[PDB]
């Protein structure tokens, strides 16, 4: 459909580096 | 409606090809490049009250934003999507900082590798309602109302090990039923009660279970729905068994299945779907609010009423059409149609990738902002709205004198906290501790006029001496 064309256009390069790096430090 | 709340959201935050930065390094930015006076605590990490009454500071290595006290569940969609500005507009601004650092934050709630950080909704409370009914009656409550409130998560499991879509990013991290942790072992229900406020009257209860949501429609609903049962609590209106067997584990078995079709099995024999146990809360509200008010009900309990019951009939019968409402829905709308166009397993990464860049805050990358901007998502508020309040604070509550006193007499503000106000008047020895002891005092019906009236913080401190128990308590 049209809106995962938007979705296409905007997501992020290098997406399995970028889920990969995505480490966050544990909060509440 | 009114019932004293607040939203603290904890965001996600990312800096990538930096290798000088660190969370506690980059959140400050965050933080100090957006803004005025520092926390009074009555390492001091960057911490600072804005002028609409909320705080913005570095919380466990992530930046957190908690609204200003509100009243009632629009407005605390309203300062809290403001939030969400304040977090995109900090970001902007710390990449013009002399270390040059690119931010991305998300407002969501799980690296999905194990490691999760906290949306926590505060609810005031009379310090006399008993405990225990608060804990058994909201423990079935919160196990369920994620079928409204999830924000969806990509991997089963804390470890994200599992294959499969899952509502809610939180579920996997509760551990037990009842206790004080916030960071492990996490309890359904927390029990710190520090209401910044006379505690021989108010209990603050701090929820710690919810997702953070985008979806407008999602915030509204969980503070909304949330606050109609704390009333039937205070009031020991419920006077069924809500309780259910192993809550935890069942906690996760609803999270587990977003075909929403398992079942609870109560203490008192009754097996019902998540759904079906929240239309007996839903019930119980409406019953209430008409015993107690008849027709007279303020128009937003009606409309969160509505709503709740809308919602559910919605979820009981297909979930989908609720895509322009619900986060979960929203995003499992975008990733089934990537899994049918290319034939995509549930571990493809790239459905991670959409699983978080969802609650990317940036406008013209964020997957939920790019819905909206087109015209896939209902909203709630109104952006011009939005926009003022991310500097003017709500005008019935103490944050009208907070966030007031910063905006015009900032330079003369030593430090604030949600029950101080502390001033360093030009000329005097000490510190002026003004306390704001009452949620519901030093309103712009209080100090409105005064503040209006006074051109130096020394006028204004001289107008409130010897009576702070007129403006504030
Ligand atoms: N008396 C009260 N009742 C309910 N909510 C409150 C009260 N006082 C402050 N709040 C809200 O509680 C939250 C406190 O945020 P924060 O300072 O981050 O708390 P914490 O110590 O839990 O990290 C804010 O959203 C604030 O508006
Ligand atoms: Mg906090
Ligand atoms: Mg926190
Ligand atoms: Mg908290």
């Amino acid at each position: 459909d049209a809106i995962l064309d938007e979705i296409d256009d905007v997501l992020e390069e290098n997406a399995e580096e970028f889920v990969r790096s995505y480490i966050q430090k544990g909060g509440e | 409606m009114h019932r004293v709340m607040g939203i603290e959201t904890e965001y996600g935050i990312s800096v990538p090809h930096q290798p000088n930065a660190n969370a506690m390094a980059a959140s400050s930015q965050v933080v100090n490049a957006y803004a005025q006076a520092r926390w009074d605590f009555e390492l001091g990490l960057a911490n600072v009250i804005l002028t609409n009454g909320a705080r913005l500071y570095v919380d466990h290595a992530h930046p957190e934003y908690s609204t200003p006290e509100v009243t009632n569940p629009r407005d605390a969609v309203l300062w809290d999507k403001a939030g969400e500005r304040i977090m995109a507009e900090a970001a902007r601004r710390a990449a013009d900082l002399p270390m040059g650092w690119t931010i991305q934050l998300y407002k969501n709630n799980t690296d999905n590798k194990g490691a999760s950080y906290g949306c926590h909704e505060n609810y005031l409370m009379n310090r006399s309602t008993p405990f225990a009914d608060i804990v058994r009656h909201l423990i079935p409550f919160f196990v369920t109302r994620q079928v409204f409130c999830g924000a969806g998560r990509v991997g089963i499991g804390a470890d994200g090990r599992g294959e499969g879509f899952q509502l809610s990013q939180r579920a996997d991290f509760f551990e037990v039923e009842v206790g004080l942790e916030t960071t492990l072992k996490r309890p359904i229900i927390n029990t710190r009660d520090e209401p910044h406020a006379d505690p021989e009257k108010y209990r603050r209860l701090h929820v710690i279970i919810g997702d953070a949501n985008m979806s407008e429609i999602a915030t509204y609903l969980k503070l909304g729905t949330t606050a109609l049962v704390l009333a039937m609590i205070e009031d020991g209106f419920l006077s069924q068994d809500f309780s259910v067997e192993s809550p935890v584990g069942a906690l996760r078995a609803v999270s587990h299945d977003p075909t929403l079709r398992y079942q609870l099995r109560l203490h008192d024999g009754r097996r019902l779907t998540a759904v079906q146990l929240q239309m007996e809360y839903l019930e119980q509200a409406r019953k209430y609010v008409e015993d107690r008010f008849g027709t007279d009900v303020d128009d937003m309990t009606r409309d969160v009423l509505d709503r709740w019951e809308t919602t559910l009939v919605r979820l009981a019968d297909d979930p989908m059409q609720l895509s322009r409402d619900l986060d979960w829905v929203a995003k499992l709308s975008i990733l089934e149609g990537y899994r049918q166009r290319e034939n995509l397993p549930w571990s493809a990464h790239k459905l991670q990738l959409v699983d978080l860049q969802y609650h990317d805050v940036r406008p013209d990358r964020g997957l939920y902002n790019r819905l909206v901007a087109r015209g896939r998502m209902n909203l709630l508020v109104d952006e011009a709205a939005v926009r003022t309040a991310m500097h003017e604070p709500p005008n019935d509550t103490r944050a009208y004198f907070r966030g007031r006193c910063l905006a015009k007499f900032g330079a003369e503000i030593a430090a604030a906290s949600w029950d101080s106000v502390i001033f360093d008047l030009p000329g005097r020895d000490s510190l002026q501790r003004v306390p704001t002891l009452e949620p519901l005092r030093g309103t712009r019906a209080h100090v409105g006029d005064l503040l209006d009236r006074c051109r130096s913080a020394t006028e204004l401190v001289a107008a409130l001496t010897g009576g702070e128990n007129l403006y504030f308590q």
